[PDB]
């Protein structure tokens, strides 16, 4: 599972992987970790998928019931406050990592990444998951603040397939939406038509040579391909 | 008969009147008023001190319930305070579950379900107590008026007490769209000294609170000197 959300000018863009996998089979390849809470707040979801998936469904009814004696629109700070509260008083049971960003015409768009700790802190940008800690020194040195919504969008589908490139965990196709003040927009590119991906990559073509053709000299003249020469 | 013993029993009309007897207890109490000021909201109340020897400060009727909202109370002074100690749980509640302010529609609606759920039971009585919510949250200055019924109201301006009749055509008078915080202190603390008679009691003085942009959104009291006199 790798998972983030990146904040621009107007809202915010969800990003995450399609793939739960029981240990080392893949179980499906099409899951869906951007969970609705309510129309304009999300929450990413790694870790155990039938821990986080009982945490969205029961903050998501008490957020509802909230809106509804309100009267108003939902913050993303209540909606961050109530994942906090319940990964906190079961951390010992549960293994869930979220990552809540959404959007409110109070404070614009918000990014909360609340680790397995239980821990809550507010972001310009969040990473979650296994596949995580490859993006990183991907984001010190590629990452520049204030992009467009257009630019967020293409930048963080190419962030996540450098991630699943690498990452066994994490793969198969890649889920975006924004939220800001227009509805909400969601994109689910394939693996085919990734932007990145290691068997097209032009610079692992060339096999490593390690089946060296028996030989008179320490010349090494690249793999056997043919049992005659 | 027995048809006004307890609150569980309609009259042969649909009335209860052990909650019509306790709306009786505060309108024999002291005399009320606030004002709705386009930025903010003034309370003031007069406390009636029966003896020379008590203490400045005694006896005071508003109390903050949150930082932006406090209720003041009108009828019985300790019914009141069961009021004020629940509306600061639910407003502690929003603080702390959902990490936010509590509204004032939502702060008055839930006095107003806490002194409803002692008029159906037979165990219990109502209040004497209307709860003054004077409130500034994120949906601007809200100033409601919960009844021992539990009915709850926005209002521009209200008068509660002895005097109700007559220092609300006193508040006709003002205009509450221009209106503002600065001088309506010394506007309705002059309702009081003109609606209340001192023929019946020797020792009467006003208690003044607001919360407004001026006071960083506070709800606070006066500094004692911004009261008018006399
Ligand atoms: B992702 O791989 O972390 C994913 C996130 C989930 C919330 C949709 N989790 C899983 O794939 C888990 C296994 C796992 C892998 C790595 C870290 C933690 C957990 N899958 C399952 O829990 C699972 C396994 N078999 C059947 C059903 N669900």
């Amino acid at each position: 599972t790798t998972i983030l959300a990146v904040s621009y000018n107007g809202g915010v863009v969800l990003a995450a992987d399609s793939r739960t996998s029981s240990g080392t089979y893949v179980v499906n390849r099409a899951s869906n970790k951007l969970t609705k809470l309510t129309k304009k707040i999300y929450c990413c979801r790694s870790g155990s998928a039938a821990d986080t998936q009982a945490l969205a469904e029961r903050v998501s009814n008490y957020l509802g019931s909230y809106q509804t004696d309100i009267g108003a629109g939902v913050n993303v700070a209540t909606a961050a406050n109530l994942f906090q509260k319940m990964c906190y008083m079961n951390r010992w049971n549960i293994s869930a990592g979220i990552i809540v960003a959404g959007y409110d015409p109070i404070n614009g768009g918000s990014v909360y990444s609340i680790p397995s700790g239980g821990s809550c802190v507010k972001l310009d940008y969040a990473l979650g998951g296994s596949g995580s800690i490859f993006l990183y020194s991907f984001f010190d040195a590629n990452y520049k603040p204030g992009m467009s919504k257009s630019e967020c969008v293409a930048f963080c589908q190419r962030a996540v397939a450098h991630a699943y490139s690498r990452d066994g965990s994490s793969g198969g196709l890649i889920r975006t939406i924004t939220l800001d003040a227009d509805e909400p927009e969601d994109q689910t590119i394939p693996w085919n038509r990734s932007p990145y991906c290691m068997e097209k990559d032009p610079k692992y073509v060339t096999q490593a040579t390690q089946n060296q053709p028996f030989s008179s000299s320490a010349k090494i003249t690249g793999n056997r391909m043919s049992s005659t020469g | 008969s027995g048809h006004d013993q307890s609150t569980d029993v309609f009259s042969a009309e649909g009335r209860v009147f052990q909650v019509e007897y306790a709306g009786k207890a505060v309108d024999n109490s002291s005399t009320a008023v606030a004002a709705c000021c386009k930025d903010g909201v003034v309370v003031a109340v007069e406390k009636v001190h029966t003896s020379r020897m008590l203490e400045k400060g005694s006896n005071n009727r508003i109390h903050a319930v949150d930082r932006q909202a406090g209720i003041c109370i009108c009828g019985l002074l300790p019914d009141g305070r069961a009021i004020v100690s629940r509306a600061r749980q639910e407003a502690e509640n929003s603080r702390d579950i959902f990490a936010t302010p509590i509204r004032g529609s939502v702060l008055a609606n839930r006095v107003g379900e806490f002194m409803h759920a002692y008029t159906t039971h037979f165990a219990y009585r109502p209040f004497g107590c209307s709860a003054i919510i004077a409130s500034y949250a994120d949906d601007g200055p809200q100033l409601f008026v919960s009844d021992p019924s539990g009915t709850v109201a926005g209002y521009y301006g209200v008068a509660l007490g002895k005097a109700k009749t007559v220092a609300k055509s006193e508040l006709e008078k003002l205009d509450f769209s221009s209106l503002t915080c600065d001088e309506a202190v010394g506007k309705l603390a002059s309702i009081l000294h003109e609606v209340h008679d001192k023929q019946k009691d020797k020792l009467y003085e006003v208690e003044v609170a607001w919360v407004c942009d001026k006071s960083d959104r506070k709800f606070v009291h006066v500094p004692a000197d911004m009261v008018p006199a006399e």
